[PDB]
């Protein structure tokens, strides 16, 4: 994969919260696992500089970026830049959503990365409402308990002025007043939530030395200690999962109920699933589409092909599918496959009834127009008609693969056929 | 004059607090009032005030994100006020031409006169009790966390949301409002005999009704 410039993944505009399609692709498209990272932060806090200098290089729309370049510490895994451009920019466009965009930032990324400018007083604080509605904006299994399961570890950035700062910094205050009470809301969830936690530094670029290195080291440590997007135990999220999750939380956001983790992970097995069906599926008319040429020799040999291609293809599908709770799955491909093989036979008789007849019109036709001229009623055709027939029914058998109702049909030919032959003897 | 504005700019600057970008925001000052620019934006300065005489001239004033108080008085020909996010308790009068007043995030506890220049506005997450009445072209009201207890009275394409408050209570002037109004008003701890009386109301030809989401 190569993205030159990164492009908008959620779009923020018209007080709606879309998805980009065209961007969209480009994730269906990545079939590596993936390593995500979020970049949140105020409108102006210089957003791309974090980006530039993390996938490695050298008045737009609002909402969530993403930019997809090859882990360069790694192999095989991939890792994602998101960013939320013009997040609380009041004058450009609608803020219904920021707590939106933080939630997904949220959910979607494996490492959160704040970026405010100050130094972490009351008013960059304040600047943070986004977190104490976290409790009230996600839930996680169809309560604020399982939020470390996979939340992302936090990784606090001041952009001008390390982690001795950020780990007494939290140290909220005992007390029960609805003053302090409020104080505690964002420090409890920054601290109980998380996993992991952080926080940086960077000196100003302006009036560099300790800032290419300082911001050097923040980018070897997320380069170095990131983690692959897990969901429910495993399952390195890659492309085609992130993008079932983007259309899953935003149409659950744009419908009404909240962005559910359990529900997103179900769904996504259910298609992941519905896709190995249609994959067991290719797998037998493919194997039974050059094993099987009806018409068949006998009916056991076509029930020891289906019996071998529906336990084979059962294969294919434990092979590229997980999380078939109450077996919902793994019966609707069996009944899938048990109208195949009742349509098999029947198109087996009917098939066998064609040539059947066909072979029947070919070779006694002849015999047809002979009996219907009348080159028999001479005086000793009778003899001659036994030899003929006798010997064009041997001529009829030696034919391979007749189907299995082959005689069957021919006596009602011959039983429907022998007033010629009674008249013939008379005629003798 | 000009000069003037100068001597009580750099009288604030002086009368700051530590962290208080101060010098900044004069340059700005003094960047707007002498190009004539319409457009002044404070916009991330940790500004516990202002200062007492903004440009005269000016028709956007950005003071949002920062630990204000009270705003000084507006110049009359502002048409745009974003101040959101920092500590206000009260607004001072409005001017008369504006038409966007965006304040979110602070500790309003009443709305002054609104002008019927009001296109959009959002007062969302603070702690207003009453309004006055919506001017006559309010397109966008956004009060979604207040104390709000009776929802406001129009003076007749319109769509204001009033979620998360505990007023509970929809009258006639409502319901006499045709298909363009949109009023979400979710969230709210309505009355027991109007929460299915409005479910048995909208399934009617409520085709002289207002949209209302809860």
């Amino acid at each position: 994969i190569h993205m030159t410039g990164p492009m908008c993944l959620i779009e923020n505009t018209n007080g709606r919260l879309m998805a980009n399609p065209e961007a969209l692709k480009i994730l269906s498209a990545i079939t590596q696992p993936m390593v995500v990272v979020a970049i949140v932060g105020l409108y102006r806090t210089g957003k791309s500089y974090l980006m530039n200098k993390l996938a490695g290089k050298k008045s737009h729309t609002k909402g969530i970026w993403m930019w997809c370049v090859p882990h360069p510490k790694k192999p095989g895994h991939i890792l994602v830049l998101l960013d939320t451009e013009g997040l609380g920019d009041v004058e450009k466009g609608d803020n219904q959503n920021d707590s939106w965009i933080f939630a997904l930032a949220v959910l979607l990324s494996s490492t959160f990365v704040y970026n405010s400018i100050g130094t972490i007083n009351q008013q960059a604080m304040d600047q943070l409402y986004y977190v104490t509605e976290l409790t009230h904006r996600i839930r996680s299994k169809s309560d604020s308990a399982d939020f470390v399961s996979f939340f992302p570890d936090f990784v606090w950035t001041l952009r001008d002025f390390p982690d001795e700062y950020l780990t007494y910094s939290l140290k909220l205050k005992k007390g029960t007043s609805q003053k302090d009470e409020t104080f505690n809301l964002p420090r409890l969830c920054i601290r109980k939530f998380f996993p992991k936690k952080k926080c940086f530094v960077f000196d100003r670029p302006v009036h560099d030395p300790e800032f290419v290195q300082q911001v050097a080291d923040f980018c070897s440590y997320i380069f170095s200690n990131s983690k692959t997007k897990t969901l429910s135990g495993g399952i390195q999220v890659n492309g085609p999962r992130l993008e079932s999750l983007v259309l899953t939380y935003v149409n659950a956001i744009s419908s009404g109920d909240l962005p559910c983790m359990e529900n997103a992970v179900l769904a996504l097995a259910q298609i992941e699933n519905s896709a190995a069906v249609q994959k067991a599926i290719a797998h037998y008319e493919q194997q039974m589409g050059q094993k099987v040429q009806l018409p068949t020799e006998t009916l056991q040999e076509l029930l020891d092909l289906h019996r071998d291609s529906e336990r084979e293809a059962i294969e294919v599908f434990i092979r590229s599918s997980f999380k078939d709770v109450d077996h919902l799955f793994q019966k609707e491909l069996a009944a899938q496959l048990e109208k195949k093989r009742d349509d098999f036979c029947k198109q087996n008789q009917e098939a066998s009834s064609d040539r059947c007849s066909a072979l029947l019109q070919v070779i006694f036709s002849p015999l047809e127009e002979e009996v219907k001229a009348g080159i028999y009623s001479k005086p000793g055709g009778y003899r001659l008609f036994v030899q003929k027939l006798q010997d064009l029914k041997k001529k009829y058998y030696e034919e391979p693969r007749k189907g299995i109702q082959a005689e069957e049909i021919l006596q009602t030919y011959l039983k429907s056929k022998e007033s010629m032959t009674d008249a013939i003897l008379q005629t003798d | 004059t000009y000069a003037d504005y100068f001597s009580a700019w750099d009288k604030w600057e002086k009368q700051a607090l530590p962290g208080e970008e101060r010098d900044e925001a004069v340059s700005r000052l003094k960047e707007c009032l002498i190009n004539n620019s319409d457009e002044l934006r404070l916009d991330r300065l940790n500004l516990s005030s202002l200062p007492d005489n903004l440009p005269a001239q000016i028709t956007l004033l950005n003071v949002s994100y920062n630990q204000l108080t009270n705003l000084p008085e507006l110049p009359v020909t502002l048409k745009k006020l974003y101040s959101a996010s920092n500590k206000l308790s009260e607004l001072p009068v409005l001017p008369p031409a504006l038409e966007s007043l965006q304040v979110q995030h602070n500790e309003l506890e009443n709305l002054p006169a609104l002008p019927d220049s009001l296109l959009t506005m959002n007062i969302s997450y603070n702690e207003i009790v009453s309004l006055p009445s919506l001017p006559q072209a309010l397109k966008n009201l956004r009060a979604t966390r207040n104390f709000l207890t009776e929802l406001p009275a129009f003076s007749e394409v319109r769509e204001y949301f009033f979620d998360r408050n505990q007023i509970s209570h929809i009258p006639e002037s409502i319901l006499n409002l045709r298909n363009e109004c949109s009023i979400h008003i979710s969230d709210n701890p309505l009355s027991s005999h109007a929460l299915p009386a409005l479910q048995r109301l909208t399934s009617s030809p409520d085709y002289h009704g207002p949209r209302i989401y809860f």
